[PDB]
């Protein structure tokens, strides 16, 4: 059945031994081309690649032996030629095509699998369906070890070649294994020719992706050991079933061998649960989300205004005295723009730093505004990053998402602040950053955008007629927070636990951070250093905190309260004082329904 | 807006496990006091929850209980005030007052095409192990604005009532009892007393369907065609963490008892114990000619045996021994009392029984020393013909109509095939006397089928020949029957009936369209899948290569030949079955 055109599609087998609590793909014509499987697929495990045709187009499929296991590969709903299955049975016809079911280690071929037309995608309701590959030799003792892989079929032409990646949507591969203890074969070493997870991982598996509305091409295709007749728990955003367009229940019990293409609606921020409902069977017990955030984290974070403080903004290999450090966004000055003399550490040890909003955060990228002198351009070219959690596990982004490729393009420019989208979660504590490409020098200032689980700190309506903050009483004192044609000034009258901020408010909503920025209050700013966080309940409540303000006069700075503080009542009584009170206070948040 | 301000708590109140009560069970149930707080028909079961579009419901839920047992919509459009779970509104003290915020986004609705409201579960989430075990589960009705009134009924339709399929683990409690006997609905064994529901009614039912312990729980009704899920099908399918439902189009009356198919749905006797009365409601009528031209004035003769023989199936294998008894059902052309109609068992069907495919002229003959049975499915039939095998079974010479002696004699939703499909079985005992070989195979189409004398078919099904006292064996005077150890070593698993599939080796020509009568009859406990090879069906215009099927349920097979090659048929499974799911299958 020969169809389309004809393109390099390499697979190999390349067998580790895994701790629970094997594929990958190459691309030229020969082997030598190891592309890692980065934060887009660094939940998959056991599942390899993920192989991608479209309506009758060619899948060469190369692929060799590693072990001490011939491999195979079966096939369903495919066009392809006779002798294109792998299993011993009886032949009718003569021993002649006998060369595709005993594979022996390091052999190329040159495979020609399709899709017909009328067995890809027929009926269009059922746009992008998940097949699969694997090896048929005995399903019960190689895709129950995950020598596995998925064959998404979408249409035939709108799609950027040769990315082959979903675009305008997401993918999940979750095949619903009970990936059991006593049959594994790779990794383990009795058997080698109560646990239900993705890729036998109990637990854990964090890193699942997700993109605020939208919605996703899940696939809970479970096609190994039949006795899974599963019914699966989710909580978050519920599965509807289509291409059978009436099946809109939500929750579905996954039974062997089929296969659906569920969709979710991802539309609710925050960190949700999975399980498995079997009863005993639960003690599985996923406690994986794919952490939905605010859809309008689009914005910097921390150079501009500078709470990501410019002091550890060094580089690693300093060069004089042009520091990261003197540099802002835009900074009123010449030296604003951090370059090491570019050193050839072809891909180690470039100019590279360490840095961080000092907190956790979730990295959409970073940018740049370049300032250049008068002869220096200043300006880089390409760009890399790596993520260290523990900073030991200095672990590189060499990501391969729908505009993400190995060295994915980030910095690029000389003045514009360009966009940069990590389309995968970023799970990170610290990082290293290194640009390569300049003129003779990788000139760059961080533009980071990120947002934690809840980060609703936006303008809470100090003044929108629901919770004002002009009346501020205290006793301290009806002052004047932006109520102008008033003098110059804030005072207050001691300075220990005196106060009671009874801010009239008096909604209930979900000001998930609070905020004490600086203002110009006729000299040096006074603030609240601190305070005993005095709970705020439904009567005449204070609690001492059983469940820091400002310290600095200039500056957006925030000690955010560690648990997330929701109730009836507001009043945070200050335990310290900076020896009075001076500056317009302006708190941030939002409000949840 | 359609707000509902609710008052719902629990109770620890007690009730029978073995169902046929001094014994007292102290086990937290949820009820339903008088507005603002302060049975023996329905069950264990607790409140109900309305749900329509643009609506906010709190639960001002109360709680009697040590353990923090707190409540979980599987309904999951909850937001982070309302979630129910926790990881590293969960835990309910004494006297907590609560109120949530569970606005309905149009996710957890059917807003189109489910039945008139999609059903959830109304069960916690914090200890499913211990502290849930003890009936803390409830129906919702989320469905499309302007529907739903106050008095526990529909709008659209004439009566609602819900029995949910689940199971609560009797001693991996906290408060455990080491006598294990599991419950439905805590309604097993027929304890619970009629729904006296009369015909005519637009009855509309909800099915819903978890669990605490590993079995699968897919009842069918007892003669009733459905409309469940868009698509005409008969046998509710579904296993836990959701729910069906069911609409009876009833006509006729009588009593009839629903069951689940399993070794273990049917031995302690997991049933119910249904009514049917009189009412004088009238609707639409019956038509009966099409046009004067179209009008397939057809009906059959039949006579359907029963005779205790014995048989012998499978020589060599292809890729005591062979001969077992077995009182199987046999066709015939006349009332000659001759022979067998099928003069050579032709090598499509082999052992399979009468192809039995408008009243019933289509008509029987049983020659046993009791009446036994023959019962379709997909069929509201009226007891007018009845065979009425009801939970009291009356006299046996001279009461009703329910015996038959010896020597006595539904428009699918096209989205299927070009016509549905449905097997049927012995209707005497589902259990013991469908056992021993006592399984026939239906076979239901569309009104396009004509000839004088009465696009390819084929005849299979991967049954079980579980036949199950001295002399009947290799050993001439002592063998044993009903043990395990050398029953499962006599058990006949089977495609179409041989003990495995024996010289009936199956070829095919080219380029022309089959069917496969494909079922699943038998007693054991797993379901099963199949295994196609190389090409793809029409399932709702959804070509696939693989279809599963539950216990007593098998449907159509469309195929597209359009192509030139060899393939084979095959089905996987894991080891207790792996060596019983092998098929053989050719072509040109």
């Amino acid at each position: 059945s020969n169809n389309g055109n004809r393109r390099n599609y390499y697979i190999a087998a390349e067998e580790i031994s895994w701790d629970y609590s094997v594929f990958r793909k190459y691309l030229d014509s020969t082997f030598t081309k190891r592309d890692p499987r980065g934060e887009y697929e660094e939940h998959l495990g056991i599942l390899g690649p993920i192989i991608r045709a479209e309506v009758d187009d060619v899948i060469q499929v190369r692929f060799k032996n590693l072990a001490s296991r011939p491999y195979s590969l079966h096939a369903h709903g495919l066009s392809y030629e006779k002798s294109s299955e792998g299993k011993t049975y009886e032949d009718d016809s003569p021993e002649w095509f006998k060369e595709d079911n005993a594979v022996q280690p390091n052999s190329s071929y040159t495979y020609v699998w399709h899709a017909t037309e009328r067995s890809g995608p027929e009926s269009p309701g059922s746009a992008c369906r998940a097949w699969a590959y694997y090896s048929a030799v005995n399903p019960e003792k190689d895709i129950h070890s995950g020598l596995i892989g998925p064959l998404l079929i979408c249409q035939k032409g709108i799609l950027h070649k040769d990315s082959n990646m979903p675009m305008d949507m997401r993918e999940f591969v979750l095949l619903f294994m009970t990936f059991d203890e006593k049959k594994s074969w790779y990794y383990e070493k009795k058997s080698r020719s109560e646990f239900h997870a993705i890729n036998g991982m109990i637990y854990s598996l964090p890193g699942l992706k997700m993109y605020e509305q939208e919605w996703v091409r899940l696939h809970l295709l479970n096609i190994g050991g039949s006795q899974d007749i599963h019914v699966v728990h989710f909580h978050g955003q519920t599965l509807l079933e289509n291409g059978n367009k009436q099946h809109q229940l939500g929750v579905w019990p996954l039974l062997p061998g089929s296969f659906k293409t569920l969709e979710m609606k991802a539309s609710k921020p925050g960190w949700w649960l999975l399980n498995t409902e079997v009863g005993e069977n639960q003690r599985a017990g996923m406690q994986t989300p794919f952490l939905i955030m605010d859809r309008d984290c689009r914005m910097p974070m921390g150079l501009s205004t500078g709470i990501i403080s410019d002091s550890q903004i060094k580089a690693s290999e300093f060069l004089g005295y042009w520091e990261p450090r003197l540099a802002r966004l835009n900074n009123g000055g010449s030296y604003n723009a951090w370059s090491v003399e570019k050193l050839a550490a072809e891909f180690a040890s470039k100019p590279w730093i360490q840095v961080d909003m000092q907190k956790e955060v979730i990295i959409t990228g970073i940018q740049t505004q370049g300032a250049k002198h008068y002869l220096k351009s200043c300006y880089t070219t390409e760009f890399y990053v790596a993520y260290s959690s523990n900073q030991i596990n200095w672990q590189i982004f060499k990501g391969n998402s729908t505009r993400n490729v190995m060295y994915f393009n980030g910095n690029s420019d000389a003045s514009t602040i360009k966009e940069n989208q990590f389309d995968p979660p970023i799970v990170a504590r610290y990082i290293r950053i290194s640009p390569t490409r300049a003129y003779n020098r990788p000139t760059l200032r961080l533009e980071l955008q990120g947002c934690e689980v809840n980060g609703c700190s936006t303008p809470l309506g100090m003044e929108n007629g629901k919770i004002e903050n002009k009346q501020i009483t205290a006793s301290s004192f009806r002052a004047r927070l932006n109520a102008q044609g008033r003098v110059n000034a804030w005072q207050a009258k001691a300075n220990n636990n005196k106060q009671w901020l009874e801010i009239d408010l008096l909604k209930i909503k979900k000001i998930t951070a609070i905020i004490t920025q600086g203002c110009k209050s006729l000299s040096s700013e006074m603030y609240v250093k601190s305070y005993t966080i005095h709970y705020s309940e439904q009567g005449v409540e204070w609690k001492p905190y059983r469940l820091e303000g400002n310290t600095n006069t200039k500056g957006h700075v925030k000690n955010f309260f560690n648990p997330p503080i929701i109730s009836r009542f507001i009043r945070v009584i200050p335990k310290t004082w900076n020896q009075s009170i001076a500056l317009r206070l302006e708190l941030f948040g939002c409000d949840i329904y | 807006a359609q707000l509902r301000q609710f008052y719902v708590a629990a109770q620890g109140i007690s009730w029978s496990y073995r169902p046929e009560s001094v014994t007292s069970f102290k086990k937290i149930v949820y009820r339903e006091y008088e507005p603002y707080f302060k049975s023996t028909i329905s069950g264990l079961l607790g409140p109900t929850l309305y749900a329509e579009v643009g609506d906010i419901i709190k639960v001002h839920f109360k709680n009697k209980a040590d353990k923090p047992l707190s409540i979980h919509p599987q309904g999951i459009r909850y937001s982070k005030l309302s979630e129910g779970a926790s990881y590293l509104d969960d835990a309910v003290a004494p006297g907590r007052e609560y109120t949530y915020e569970w606005s309905i986004s149009e996710d957890s609705g059917p807003t189109h095409d489910d039945p008139p409201c999609l059903t959830h579960i109304y069960y916690s989430h914090e200890n499913l192990i211990e502290d849930f075990n003890s009936g803390l589960i409830g129906p919702l009705l989320i469905c499309k604005k302007g529907t739903l009134t106050e008095g526990g009924t529909q709008k659209t339709f004439d009566k609602q009532i819900v029995l949910l399929f689940a199971v609560f683990d009797e001693s991996k409690s906290w408060s455990q009892s080491s006598s294990l006997m599991y419950t439905v609905n805590g309604y097993v064994n027929g304890t619970m007393p009629d729904i006296t529901v009369c015909a005519h009614d637009h009855i509309s039912w909800h099915l819903l369907g978890m669990s605490s312990g590993p079995e699968l729980f897919s009842i069918h009704f007892n003669g009733q065609v459905l409309e469940q899920n868009h698509h005409k099908v008969s046998a509710i399918t579904l296993v836990s963490a959701t729910s069906t439902t069911a609409n009876m189009t009833v006509g006729p009356e009588g009593k009839w008892i629903i069951s689940s198919l399993t070794p273990k749905h049917l031995q302690a006797g997991m049933q119910a114990y249904i009514d049917i009365k009189n009412c004088p409601k009238k609707t639409r009528n019956l038509k009966k000619i099409t046009r004067e031209q179209r009008r397939h004035m057809k009906r059959w003769e039949y006579f359907i045996a029963a005779e205790e023989v014995i048989w012998d199936y499978a020589p060599v294998i292809p890729a005591i021994g062979k001969h077992y008894k077995k009182v199987m059902y046999t066709q015939y052309e006349d009332e000659s009392f001759t022979k067998h109609t099928v003069n050579p068992n032709m090598k499509e069907d082999g052992i399979l029984g009468p192809i039995i495919r408008d009243t019933l002229k289509i008509v029987f003959k049983n020659m046993a020393s009791r009446p036994y049975s023959i019962y379709p499915h997909g069929v509201t039939f009226s007891p007018y013909e009845d065979e009425v095998n009801s939970s009291f079974t009356s006299g046996r010479n001279n009461t009703m109509i329910r015996a038959v002696q010896p020597g006595e004699t539904d428009e699918p939703t096209e989205n299927d095939a070009q016509c549905l499909t449905r097997p049927y079985y012995s209707d005497v005992d589902i259990m013991r006397d469908i056992a021993s070989g006592l399984i026939g195979l239906l076979l239901i189409c569309k009104s396009r089928s004509l000839d004088r004398r009465g696009d390819i078919e084929q005849q299979a099904v991967f049954a079980v020949f579980d036949e199950n006292i001295n002399k009947f064996c290799e050993n001439p005077d002592e063998v044993k029957r009903d043990d395990p150890k050398f029953y499962e070593s006599n058990i006949m698993s089977t495609i179409n009936g041989y003990v495995p599939e024996s010289i009936t080796t199956l070829g095919f020509c080219f380029d022309d369209t089959v069917q496969w009568h494909f079922c699943s009859v038998g007693t054991q406990n797993e379901i099963l899948t199949i295994h196609f090879t190389g090409h793809s069906f029409i399932y709702g215009k959804r070509h696939e290569d693989t279809l599963t099927l539950f216990p007593m349920r098998g449907e159509s097979v469309t195929v597209t030949m359009d192509n030139v090659g060899t393939w084979m048929l095959t089905s996987m499974n894991s080891s207790p079955r792996s060596k019983k799911l092998r098929l053989k299958f050719r072509d040109v």
